[PDB]
RNA sequence: UCGAGUACGACCAUACUUGAGUGAAAACACCAUAUCCCGUCCGAUUUGUGAAGUUAAGCACUCAAGGCUCAGUUAGUACUGAGGUCAGUGAUGACUCGGGAACCCUGAGUGCCGUACUC
RNA sequence: GCGGCUAUCUGUUACACGACAACGCAGGUGUCCUAAGGCGAGCUCAGUGGGAACAAUCUCACGUAGAACACAAGCGUAAAAGCUUGCUUGAUUAACGAUUUCCAGUACGAAUCGAGACUGCGAAAGCAAGGCCAGCGAUCCUUUGCGAUGAACAAAUCAUACCAGAGGUGUCAGAAUAAUUACCACAGGGAUAACUGGCUUGUGGCGGCCAAGCGAUA
RNA sequence: UCGAACCACCUAGUAGCUGGUUCACAUCGAAGUUUCCCUCAGGAUAGCUGGUGCUAGUAGAAGUAUUGUGCGGUAAAGCAUGAUUAGAGGUUGGUGUUAAUAUCGACCUAUUCUCACUUUAAAUGUGCAAACAAACCUGCCUUAGCCUGCAAGGCCGGAAAGAAAUUAGAGGCACCAAGUGGGCCUUCUUCGGUAAGCGGAGCAGGCGAUGCGGAAUGAACCGCUUAGGGAUAUGUGGCGUCAAAACUUAUGGGCUCAUUCGAUACGUGAAAAGGGUGUUGGUGGAUAACA
RNA sequence: GUACUUCUCUCGUACUGAAAGGGAGAUGCAAUGCAUCUGUGGUGUGCACACGUCAAAUCCGUUUGAUUUGCCCAACACC
């Protein structure tokens, strides 16, 4: 699919949102390097099987105007470019 | 083993209740609010003169006993 | 069980009747519903928007609801041993203002007014005559019956 | 004979599994007055009595001030004041400073609202005691009190069914308050819907 | 039972179950008499004396035993009030027996609609 | 000036579409024109703007066919709910107690009304 | 046992409400679109019947959809819902309020009626919170957005929390997975095969009348 | 004792699996289905069911009809979307011919034959409504709607009665808890299969869970459904003996001889055409002569 | 074993929020103030009310007003 660069707001750049940073000092993952630590097997389930191959998009819309981030989410498609209707 | 033999029978034992009558849970509730917002408004008055009609019973019914 | 989708098997049932096809009636956008009267909840396509599920294709019910350009109909569903009043939601199109009482609407409207014109009223029209007894009938044509081959 | 009527049969408590000895006379006595009357009354304060100790729920002297309160302020003014009649047992309420002087007929009373009601002026009687006055119970003002309410009532229903105000079984409050009680958890127990 | 539209239908439906017809005077009083039981109190009450009807009726017009029979002989206008203040008319198996049961009245059995031919019926079961 | 005339319509073919006939006043209609808003690649379409004119189309009125609507059949037929220690054949067939068609063909007729104006 | 399908969609099954099963039949799905969304206007399609330097297209007829509508199929639509153009982002926030379908009347998913903004397209009435209806995902964890706590106090980080989403569980209401046993063991099962008893009468093998004629029959 | 010894212990290991589970009577009394589950020998959840109830309950009653009023597209029907196609002969291709000719396809026609797609086209169904506020004569208030009053909502009092049958075998909820979650047969119809005492369904009935009576015999069929007895009378089925009943009916109408007659349904089906020059019946058509 | 027991704890009379935390009487005047009792309507025992009604006589079955107890439904307020 294609989207536009630019979409006007009235209520403006976007960046579609590719987080996943996975930091250490996660709760989570404190805990897990507490939990998965030393004997026992692998203590932790981990998705082996097959997956959903297509991925739904997160999209930020991030205003212009300093603040405020906010986030559409569009469907699940294949192929994502902004090229912006040329 | 989809079968839906003696089912209709089953229903019919403790009876298939009939409806409940619409003096039953006539929540006029997730309707359409511009309507409720003055069926609401009436009820206030409407209580306000409950509460008012009631006032002046008791006083008529005390000096004129 | 392999499809079970909100349109499943009504083929013949949201189809529209022979020679008469396309746009709504202007009767059926200038209805007029209040809460509380019943209406015929007949899905019409060609609207294809605000139809109902099937079910509610032959029922009638209480408007418990009329939003602006949606009617909200109560509609009992047998559902296994106790009926629930489903509340539906529907476009006015989808909707008839029922008969289902102008067998007393009409009758009440003119019986009463004969028995206040039998109580009270002014005077006591003669009205409908007697329908089953006996009587001597004088026939017209006689005839007979063995066979026709 | 087909009949079909096999479920219509309704259990109506025939007796009291009670075995006070001090009910046991009041109810035969509520025998004697239930069946040789004519008393709407009688019928009435006699079922009450031979129901379970649950059933018979507590009127507080709130509830029998307030309701005495409502028939007193429409009467001749000087007529009578009628007997409050409750077939459960009265209880003080420490919410009502000023109290009546009402008479009053209960199984039992508190030790508090026995005395709360004989320093308001009124008195407190018994039913081998109301059987001298009005034994076919004119004048009496008949009374349940509350059984709503009840924390076994607010128990009642399922809790994780739309439109279900009812308390789960669970000693810890703050145990399940989490997902299916959240609108953030997947889905929240749709706090309302038409039944 | 009367015979109006929505009623005589209800004969249609249930017809090789049921055998009726049209009750002659001289077999409506015959169940009155000999087997007419009453509803005195939700209790089925043999028809003993006039003293049991009136007290069963009350209606201003139902007195005595010939007076139930009347109101059940006629469509009547105390109707609903006579029959359905009677018990069903527990009978006897008809004596020298039925021909079938299975079969309807005019195809050699004996069920459905005997005009008039049921008082046959009838007193051998009275 | 009286029936209808336009424009608004409600039922939506009895109203449709065919070959014509018919149009007496008005009134629609084509019609004149790029002198403007206009957008037409086009004065076609529409959209500025009016009357040399014309019933040529259009349109309503008439007959007069498919189709459509109403009925007479078709037909108590097909089919069907119920009932047989019915009959054979495991083919439906009749019966009894009821419901009860359709296509066809012979017909009937071939729209109706409702608000304002105008005469 | 391989083989193939559990989550779903249309027709059919399916019996004129609804419901209704089969390694039941036929097909589809796990997508694709900044337009294939939205709106307004203009137009009328498949086909055909004839016509023009070139030679298709401009011609006008007649054209109830025989086309198109992102796709499967089915409904549906003709001054459109299809075609062309225009201007656009309503494919957004939605206080989410209610409901429908599945249903246990629980999710989920998809829909329907709304409300509040802010809007777009329209002269306007109205239309639009995607492309109708298949196209999708819990707890925990990770992650971003969004603007209270870390409990002796204070500060900044750090973490967590509430909130809304995303990464996903296709076994699709969601364990983290290869064999082989004839050396095998156990619990049981005629819920279930080889076996055995039947049953199935078409297969495989036997027979009848009638023979174009073969040779009307030796 | 060995595809992991033996003893003791953890250990009374776990078992959705198999077996068993101890008195009586009374009162009632089912289910093999829904959805979810690494679920399909099990659970959970509804339904079924019991107990305890609460409650003003001839009503917010009904596996029923009537009356109106909607709905539908199956049966039958009929062949436009399709057919399926050859039979009568005549634009478009190739071709066998001597601008003259066919030839088969496409077509062209009147048709035709018999099918799925067609139509408010059934029966059976099913949704609703039907008497004290559903109509009135009135009057409130906020007026939301729309430019005082209509109409609208929440109300309301004055007033209202019936000149939709029946049962009217009492309505309404609520709680707690089992068992069941392997069904099978059958009627009607009907999907799959060569077929079935087959598999999968819809409907109702059954059996299970249930005897009794009789079809000799049978879970299911036919009657009837069930406290302990007596009598009277029937049901289904019968009346020659077994075997109660025509002690072999005063039986009446015909039929029937059968070297395996025939004789109670559903048992599974008993016998399929075919003929005759055979015994009894009926219709078409001669002679007034058959041999 | 029985008898006694201040003290405490425990459950609950108050709920809610993730948390900091907060924390429910009604009516009239107001948009906080002052007297400070079911909160509203509806369905609604019993009794008192008058209402007549075959009613042996007159006490009760009929019923309509009053308050409506419990219960339920609807929508106020408040936390
Ligand atoms: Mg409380
Ligand atoms: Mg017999
Ligand atoms: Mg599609
Ligand atoms: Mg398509
Ligand atoms: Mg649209
Ligand atoms: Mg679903
Ligand atoms: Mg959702
Ligand atoms: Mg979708
Ligand atoms: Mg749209
Ligand atoms: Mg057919
Ligand atoms: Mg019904
Ligand atoms: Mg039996
Ligand atoms: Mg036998
Ligand atoms: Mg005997
Ligand atoms: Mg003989
Ligand atoms: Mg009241």
């Amino acid at each position: 699919v294609n989207y536009p660069k630019k979409k006007v707001m009235h209520c403006f750049k976007v960046v579609q949102y590719k987080a996943g940073k996975a930091r250490l000092f996660a709760r989570g993952k404190r805990r897990y390097d507490r939990k998965q630590s030393g004997y026992g097997g692998q203590t932790k389930p981990v998705f082996h099987k097959k997956a959903k191959t297509t991925k739904k998009i997160v999209l930020k819309l991030q205003c212009s105007g300093c603040k405020s981030i906010r986030q559409v989410v569009l469907k699940r498609t294949k192929h994502f470019e902004l090229n912006d209707k040329k | 083993n989809h079968t839906n033999h003696n089912q209709s029978s089953k229903n019919h034992r403790n009876g298939i209740k009939g409806p409940m009558p619409l003096h039953l849970h006539n929540s006029k509730r997730g309707s359409w609010l511009p309507a409720l917002v003055n069926a609401r408004r009436v009820r206030k008055h409407n209580q306000k003169a409950a509460l008012k009609k009631r006032r002046e019973r008791i006083a008529a019914f005390a000096a004129k006993n | 069980v392999h499809s079970y989708g909100y349109k499943s098997g009504t083929r013949h049932l949201f189809a529209k009747k022979f020679r008469k096809h396309g746009a709504p009636s202007v009767s059926t956008i200038l209805t007029n519903i209040k809460v509380g009267d019943y209406v015929d909840v007949v899905a019409d396509s060609a609207v294809r928007e605000g139809m109902p599920h099937k079910y509610y294709h032959g029922r009638t019910g209480i408007v418990w609801n009329v939003t602006p350009r949606g009617v909200g109909v109560i509609i009992n569903k047998p559902v296994r041993t106790r009926t629930l009043r489903k509340r539906i939601c529907v476009r006015f199109e989808h909707v008839r203002k029922s008969r289902c009482q102008e067998a007393f609407k009409a009758k009440e409207h003119q019986f009463q007014a004969y028995l206040a014109a039998k109580k009270a009223g002014k005077a006591l029209p003669p009205l409908k005559k007697s329908s089953r007894m006996g009587g001597i009938v004088r026939p017209k044509n006689v005839e007979v019956l063995a066979r026709r081959v | 004979d087909l009949t079909g009527i096999s479920k219509k049969s309704r259990v109506i408590r025939h007796h009291t599994y009670s075995t006070n000895p001090y009910i046991k006379l009041l109810i035969k006595l509520y025998k004697f007055l239930a069946k040789r009357t004519s008393s709407g009354f009688n019928k009435v304060v006699y079922q009450r009595l031979i129901k379970s100790r649950s059933n018979r729920a507590p009127i507080s002297l709130s509830r029998i001030a307030v309701v005495m309160k409502r028939k007193a302020v429409f009467t001749a003014k000087s007529k009578a004041a009628p007997i409050a009649v409750v077939v459960g047992d009265v209880l003080d309420d420490v919410r009502m400073a000023r109290i009546p002087a009402m008479r009053v007929c209960a199984l039992r009373f508190s030790k508090s609202a026995r005395q709360s009601i004989v320093a308001a002026g009124g008195e407190c009687l018994t039913f081998d005691q109301l059987a001298m006055i009005a034994p076919t119970g004119k004048n009496t003002y008949l009374l349940r009190g509350r059984k709503s309410g009840r924390e076994s009532v607010r128990h009642f229903g399922a809790s994780g069914v739309p439109g279900s105000h009812s308390k789960p079984y669970a000693t810890n409050r703050g145990k399940e308050t989490k997902r299916g009680r959240r609108t953030g958890r997947s889905y929240k127990r749709k706090a309302f819907r038409h039944v | 039972v009367k015979m109006n539209k929505p009623m005589e239908n209800m004969l249609r439906a249930v017809e090789p179950y049921i055998a009726y017809g049209y009750p002659s005077l001289a077999t409506v009083r015959a169940m009155v008499y000999k087997r007419g039981y009453l509803k005195i109190n939700g209790q089925r009450v043999k028809i003993t004396d006039n003293q049991m009807i009136k007290d069963k009726y009350n209606n201003a017009d139902i007195v005595c035993a010939e007076d139930m029979v009347n109101q059940i002989y006629t469509c009547g206008k105390h109707f609903r009030t006579v029959t359905h203040g009677m018990w069903p008319f527990k009978l006897a198996p008809p004596a020298g027996g039925m021909r079938q049961k299975r079969r309807h009245f005019v195809e050699g059995g004996d069920y459905g609609n005997r005009d008039t031919l049921i008082n046959r019926f009838l007193a051998r079961m009275i």
